[PDB]
RNA sequence: UUGAACAGAGAGCAUUUCCGGCAGCAGAGAUUUCAGCUGUU
């Protein structure tokens, strides 16, 4: 007869000293864990409830903002604080964003800026401080494209020439500019693409593909020398500068307001186009489309990509920012205010979660990419918390009441009533089509990726 | 990575070309056999063994030792826990433990409610209700508690404040509690259900149960459904969605006298009073196996943590060790003819005096069971009833009061809602069961919508033409019988047609089988006529 | 928490430990409960010094029997598994939380600097350079461990 | 529970362990007390009395106005209130349908009546002499605590002869005639 | 016989249930089959409770963020 | 932008070196352990 019960131990469960923290053991045992997957759905749903609670996107804005309303935003490539805004009236204006103020206000010609770059200069006389000064690339409307220097009190190694560090002038009014980043090289975009280094006062070389006016252009972050340059006939070009040969050209439908590559794959880019879209487009075959943004109501206005390479940030000439995943192809996120009008320039943050956008107003606001991460840093626990919950609600997505709860948002009235609209458009469309498909005998499915493309100039097999 | 307890771990379930998704599977796959190979690593950590009576004689058995030489055999802390009390004053009890183990309410039949600490004998709450008190239970920790009365329900505070006379749980009897739904139930004796939220405060719903007099209640935890036993010999399971019973069971003749359920959720005792028990498969429905000659009416039985069963008959109580097997050998028997060791004996066994079990309860997580009875309490000490290591994030039995208001605010915020409560815990997660089993796409629906356009020519709907069957169970006959007389549709015309059509390949063949004008008969006249027709 | 997921990692070795012959099913749980004391003590607030000497000791007194268990038993004075560095990297690991919870005490700091001279055969040179580094850097106003 | 923090309370507003809809604002007990009475079942089932005249001034009203059944019974009806006691005001057949509270009959009732008269100090002292013996309704005396009394029983409610505290009363006053033995 | 079940439809476990197979998977097969594992700490062990719980893209907070430079080397 | 060496950190990559299994020798710590020597697997 052996006769033994449960035997407990208060010393092994409660323990001796007042101040050690309370034991905890455990079990994993599904007869003693019972309602696993209501569990999860409940957390997921209180889960997409606190989303909404927290859902507070605005932050804040710069100083007192310009006179006019912002035409052009560079950001600053070397640093996190530090960028510049080309207004309307004709001033310039170095900002810190570490305390939200500006730096240095110039009045830079008498016409508009625009556009905007900051950049390294690498003289072949001397190298400037990189730690000292920066040095903007500012290009006018009245035949100007000026380097400019600016003392930034980011470091105190040590304790002069506040402006105009050389002018260049040419004929036209010049639309855009930027910087081949590897010694200095710097593309004009006027009448023709001029490409110009420093210290020579005359343009390196001149290309263009037609004799078009052209209004924006971009190199690739990286495989550093290819230009992609757009062109008020609605096409887009591209240049391997490393040929000094213009590449390739396409003609679409519309005139492609702005475009950018994404820094994380280096042959693809997005371009922003004047029907209400969007654009993803890859190197190589130009000839479809890889995506479509297709969440806007008029003119966007100005994308960008993301530092990581998921995001990309758009703002419409409605008065909207939208956001959008790589994927899915519907805006995740939506920003507006009463208080801003006609969105020109929206920028991202070098360190992937706040957003610079230049409106038409004169002020320039800045958001979270993200409504829910508090910028604090954040305990351990807090942290298991937070993950653990936005990869529950990641698996839980298509459960109704999530979908209803985490896509109802909040839009202006106009904007409201103007999508119902185009729904009622497209509905018909729809109806249209069908009665087509069955009348007519063969007319190939046209795909949405495609149905924006008239052609290329190079062709393949 | 084979391991031994794979088998209770496992959660169970139910190829393309796309590369992303194979990889996505080939993913999952990996992570979740990992997952479930480390929870069978994690078993090792438990701290504790269970508790056995084994009785290494055959001369000896299990149940001839009592109450007397277990107390003298294990230790100080379960000997001072074998609790015994005298209450000769007030009528027969009845007993609930709360879920943490660490608080016993007791009620008489009379007016007497109270409710203790039990362990280190703190008295929380005492109260001398006039009132027949039928049945009581705490509700979520040891701070709230309802009893029932003679007509109306009572929820009382911890010190014995009064806090609500809920009105319309007219003549309540048997109340429970779910406690992940804040889910007060009360089976009454109208034989109406009544599921109540007490977090907000508000009858969730009624149910109409058309026996009459709800004559014993007990729920499946693990289900979280409602079990009631009638008097016609019907037990029922209820959720307190839909007003239609969930299902029915024919288990006893004469009236069900008490239900209970294994934790695990997959077994089931019921015992009625036609001196019967019956051990039931609760998933896919079939009652296992019976017994059929108990030599009194059970009162009440009840199911352990670990496999034990509880059957209280009187003033005899008796517990079987692992009596719900499947295995035609695992029949608990009260006697095994000449020592047959396949026939299952007692476990252990007691009486009681004069008294009469008014019901039982183990205690969550000790190894004892809890008798009440016409006059008094005891806590009869058993070896193997309770799981010895707990699990710590849902009931701690060690529970400072910080710890407790940090439990019950967290439990809020992670309720159910009340309407989840279904037969399969899985199938809130699952897809619906109209919708398609392969996922179809844009192209596909304009497919169909072509297809079900296209079907008014290519006659889709109605069945079609075979001379082969016969004309009784012929499909088209039995359309349009099932259809009426008296509005004729264009569908019904060409039912007509095509079972005329039918009606003549028949008679062809007819001619054909029965011997008439056959092989290659043509008729050319019909040819040459139907040049305008 | 941090106390369940040391222990985690603890699993492997015990479960090579008994799935050779040398350990049976009863002493890995009794050891196991000891290492949960042990750890549960550490990670609360309110730990000290003795506390870690006293799990290390208690290591150390588990490999010896290890040892002289698995040399009776098998006649195998080391197997090729990987039971044995795991239980000296534990207590390696042991006795730098001890170090980075107390920097404090010189004693401490001596018994991990004599364990890891002691057994030159598998030390890095490179990690008795880290811990002069760590000690020259926090007591540089010692010319005893100069 | 908590008094529980921001986020919390904004997701959890709705619950409430104390106090719920349908125990409208604790009107039973608060009357309760306010009465001194001593069960829920005289308070439920005054106000089963009282919802029953409710709906019959509700169908006296739904009558038209002008017959003499409706003026005639209704009249005869507030006679039976007024002297029951419960309303005060024989004219407001308004008040007929306003005035009748499960208050009014409850203080109608016997302590209250002590507290009236001011016989007893306060009511649960009333309460306690009338359980303990010492007080009588005309010529036999009264051990429910919750006797109803009209107003001509009223009138002769009195404390019962040779009790100690008719001889402490007369006894003050200097008055005690124990021929009497009061 | 001795069995009923109710065939009737919940309708509230209508809304709780899914709509359909979703666009990134093709069948309901496997839809199960992502929604076996519950991912919760009461569940598995903490080890593969990190594991199951560590997002894709990941960052350090506070540091400038560089586009990918090509190692040919 | 390259060519050499100089001084290395140890925070990267491959062992394709050999060792972490033994009989005999002596040195060392307070009985027991750190490295070398010869042959061996």
């Amino acid at each position: 007869m052996k006769i033994k019960t449960i035997k407990r131990s208060a010393d092994d469960y409660v323990p001796v000293k007042s101040t050690q923290e309370s034991q905890m053991p455990r079990n994993l045992n599904p007869e003693l864990h019972p309602f696993e997957r209501a569990r999860e759905y409940t957390k997921a749903l209180n889960a997409t409830k606190l989303e909404r609670m927290f859902a507070k996107p605005f932050v804040g804005q710069l100083g007192y903002g310009h006179r006019d309303g912002v035409y052009a935003i560079a950001k600053n490539y070397g640093s996190l604080n530090k960028l510049a805004t080309g207004s309307a009236d004709g001033v310039i204006k170095y900002w810190n964003m570490s305390t939200r103020e500006e730096f240095v206000s110039f009045k830079a010609h008498y016409g508009l800026v625009t556009g905007l770059c900051v950049t390294q200069p690498r003289f072949h006389d001397k190298k400037p401080d990189l730690k000292s000064q920066n040095f903007m690339l500012s290009c006018s409307d009245d035949k100007t494209v000026k380097l400019w220097s600016i003392n930034v009190d980011d470091y105190s190694n040590k304790n002069n020439e506040e402006g105009l560090i050389r002018t260049f002038d040419g004929e036209s009014a010049f639309q855009g500019i930027d910087s081949h980043r590897e010694n200095s090289t710097f593309a004009t975009g006027g009448a023709k693409i001029h490409l110009w280094d420093v210290n020579r006062l005359k343009p390196v070389s001149d290309l263009s593909w037609g004799a078009d006016n052209i209004t924006s252009l971009k190199f690739n972050q990286n495989e550093t020398d290819i230009l992609a340059s757009t062109g008020s006939d609605n096409s887009i070009v591209l240049y391997d500068l490393r040929t000094n040969s213009p590449t390739q050209k396409i003609v679409q439908t519309m005139r492609t307001n702005a475009i950018c590559w994404n820094p994380m794959e280096a042959f693809n880019f997005v371009t922003a186009n004047e029907d209400h879209n969007a654009y993803y487009y890859d190197m190589r075959n130009l000839s479809r489309s890889l995506n479509v943004f297709k969440d806007h109501v008029s003119a966007v206005m100005d994308v960008d990509f993301s530092p990581t390479g998921d995001e990309i940030v758009t703002g419409s000439y409605d008065k909207s920012i939208r956001i959008y995943k790589t994927n899915h192809g519907h805006s995740r996120e939506i920003y507006h205010t009463k208080r801003m009008q006609h969105v020109f320039q929206v920028k991202y943050s070098m360190d992937s979660k706040y957003i610079i956008s230049g409106s038409d107003d004169g002020n320039v606001r800045l958001w979270r990419s993200k409504a829910w991460e508090r910028s604090n840093v954040k305990t351990t626990r807090e942290k298991n918390k937070l993950e653990y919950d936005e990869k529950l609600k990641e698996r839980f997505r298509h459960m109704p009441e999530i979908k209803r709860i985490s896509r109802h948002r909040h839009v202006p009235q106009v904007i409201k009533k103007a999508q119902e609209i185009k729904n009622i458009e497209l509905s018909s469309i729809k109806r249209r089509e069908a009665n087509e498909r069955r009348t007519r005998k063969d007319m190939p499915y046209i795909s949405e990726r495609k149905k924006q493309i008239v052609g290329t100039v190079h062709k393949y097999e | 990575k084979e391991r031994e307890n794979q088998n209770k771990f496992e959660r169970s379930t139910y190829q393309t070309k796309d590369k992303k998704l194979r990889a996505g599977l080939k993913k999952i796959d990996e992570q979740y056999k990992k997952a479930v190979s480390s929870a069978a690593a994690t078993d090792y950590l438990l701290p504790e063994s269970n508790g056995y009576l084994e009785p290494e004689n055959e001369l000896e058995k299990t149940f001839k030792v009592q109450q007397s030489e277990i107390k003298s055999s294990v230790d100080v802390s379960t000997a001072n826990k074998a609790l015994d009390l005298s209450l000769k004053e007030f009528g027969p009890y009845h007993i609930k433990y709360a879920k943490n183990g660490t608080h016993l309410l007791i009620t008489g039949r009379k007016g007497h409610v109270a409710s203790m600490d039990w362990r280190k004998g703190q008295l929380r709450a005492e109260l001398f209700l006039n009132e027949t008190c039928h049945s009581a239970t705490y509700l979520q920790n040891e701070q709230y508690f309802a009893v029932a009365q003679k007509k109306y329900t009572f929820i009382y505070d911890h010190e014995g404040t009064e806090l609500h006379r809920l009105k319309q749980h007219i003549e309540a009897r048997h109340l429970d509690f779910l406690p992940y739904h804040y889910l007060l139930v009360t089976a009454g004796e109208t034989g109406w259900l009544k599921y109540h939220d007490v977090s907000t405060g508000q009858l969730v719903s009624e149910l109409r149960t058309k026996a009459g007099p709800t004559m014993a209640m007990a729920q499946n935890p693990w289900n979280a459904v409602m079990h009631l036993g009638h008097s016609n010999g019907t037990v029922s399971l209820w959720s307190p969605s839909m007003p239609e019973p969930l299902v029915k069971l024919l288990s006893a003749r004469g009236p069900v006298n008490s239900i209970a359920i294994d934790r695990s959720g997959y077994y089931m005792a019921t015992t009625g009073a036609d001196r019967s028990m019956k051990i039931w498969d609760i998933r896919n429905f079939k009652q296992l196996h019976s017994v059929e000659s108990l030599p009194t009416p059970g009162t009440n039985v009840s199911i352990s943590d670990t496999g034990l069963l509880a059957l209280s008959r009187g003033p005899h109580v008796t517990l079987w060790k692992d009596a719900l097997k499947l295995s035609g050998d695992s029949k608990p028997c009260f006697g095994s003819m000449g020592g047959n060791p396949h026939r299952n004996t007692p476990y252990m066994s007691h009486l009681f005096a004069g008294n009469k079990v008014e019901n039982l309860g183990f205690v969550p997580f000790e190894d004892l069971l809890g008798v009440g009875h016409q006059t008094g309490i005891t806590n009869l000490i058993v070896p193997g009833a309770g799981e010895a290591n707990y699990d710590a994030l849902e009931l701690n039995p060690f529970e400072t009061k910080k710890q407790r208001q940090e439990q019950e605010v967290r439990t809020l915020l992670n309720k159910l809602p009340a309407d989840t409560i279904t037969l399969d815990p899985n199938s809130i997660g699952s897809v619906d069961k109209r919708s398609s089993t392969i996922r179809l796409n844009a192209k596909d629906l304009a497919q169909t919508t072509m297809d079900a356009n296209n079907k008014a020519k290519t006659n889709s709907d109605i069945p079609d033409v075979k001379p082969d069957v016969k004309g009784k169970n012929s499909g088209l006959r039995s359309f349009l019988r099932k259809k009426t007389q008296n509005v004729i549709d264009e569908r019904k015309l060409r039912v007509q047609k095509q079972l005329d059509k039918e009606k003549n390949i028949r008679k062809r063949n007819h001619q054909i089988k029965q011997g008439l004008i056959s092989e290659d008969h043509k008729d050319v006249i019909e040819e040459a006529l139907s040049r305008f027709g | 928490s941090k106390t369940r997921y040391y222990l985690e990692q603890c699993i492997p070795e015990m479960d090579d430990l008994v799935e050779k012959g040398l350990f049976t099913k009863n002493e890995v749980s009794l050891i196991m409960k000891k290492r949960t004391d042990f750890e549960h003590r550490l990670n609360s607030r309110g730990s000290s010094i003795n506390d870690y000497i006293k799990y290390i000791n208690y290591e150390s007194n588990v490999n010896k029997l290890r040892a002289k268990r698995c040399k009776r038993i098998l006649q195998v004075k080391k197997t090729n598994s990987l039971s044995d560095w795991s239980i000296q990297q534990r207590i390696g690991f042991i006795y730098q939380r001890g170090t980075n919870k107390f920097p404090q005490d010189l004693k401490f700091w001596a018994m991990y600097l004599n364990y890891m001279k002691a057994r030159g055969n598998q030390t890095s040179y490179k990690k008795i350079h880290n811990i002069y580094n760590q000690l020259l850097k926090l007591h540089p106003t010692n010319v005893d461990i100069w | 529970v908590r008094k529980l923090k921001h986020h919390e309370q904004k997701l959890l507003k709705k619950v409430d362990f104390l106090e719920w809809k349908q125990d409208q604002g604790h009107r039973d007990t608060q009357v309760m007390r306010t009465y001194h009475i001593q069960n829920r079942e005289d308070y439920h089932k005054y106000n089963r009395i009282c919802g029953d005249i409710r709906r019959l001034a509700n169908k006296l009203s739904l009558l038209p106005p002008t017959d003499p059944f409706r003026r005639k019974h209704e009249q005869l009806l507030l006679d039976k209130l007024y002297a029951m006691g419960v309303l005060t005001t024989k004219s407001k057949i308004s008040d007929l349908e306003n005035k009748v509270t499960v208050s009014a009959i409850c203080r109608r009732r016997l302590p209250v009546i002590m507290h009236r008269l001011k016989m007893a100090e306060t009511i649960q002292d009333a309460v306690k002499f009338i359980e303990q013996g010492h007080v009588r309704v005309g010529p036999n005396l009264i051990n429910d605590p919750a006797y109803l009394v009209t107003r001509n029983m009223e009138d002769y409610v009195t404390w019962v002869d040779n009790s100690k505290i008719k001889k402490t009363l007369l006894r003050y006053r200097n008055q005690i005639d124990d021929f009497d033995f009061s | 016989q001795n069995v009923i079940i109710n065939e009737k439809v919940n309708k509230k476990n209508l809304k709780y249930q899914s709509s359909a197979v979703p666009f990134p998977f093709e069948n309901r097969e496997q839809y199960e089959r992502s929604l076996r594992m519950p991912i919760g700490q009461e569940w598995t062990s903490r080890a593969s409770h990190q594991e199951l719980i560590k997002p894709r893209i990941m960052t350090k907070p506070g540091q400038v963020i560089d586009p990918l430079k090509a190692p040919f080397k």
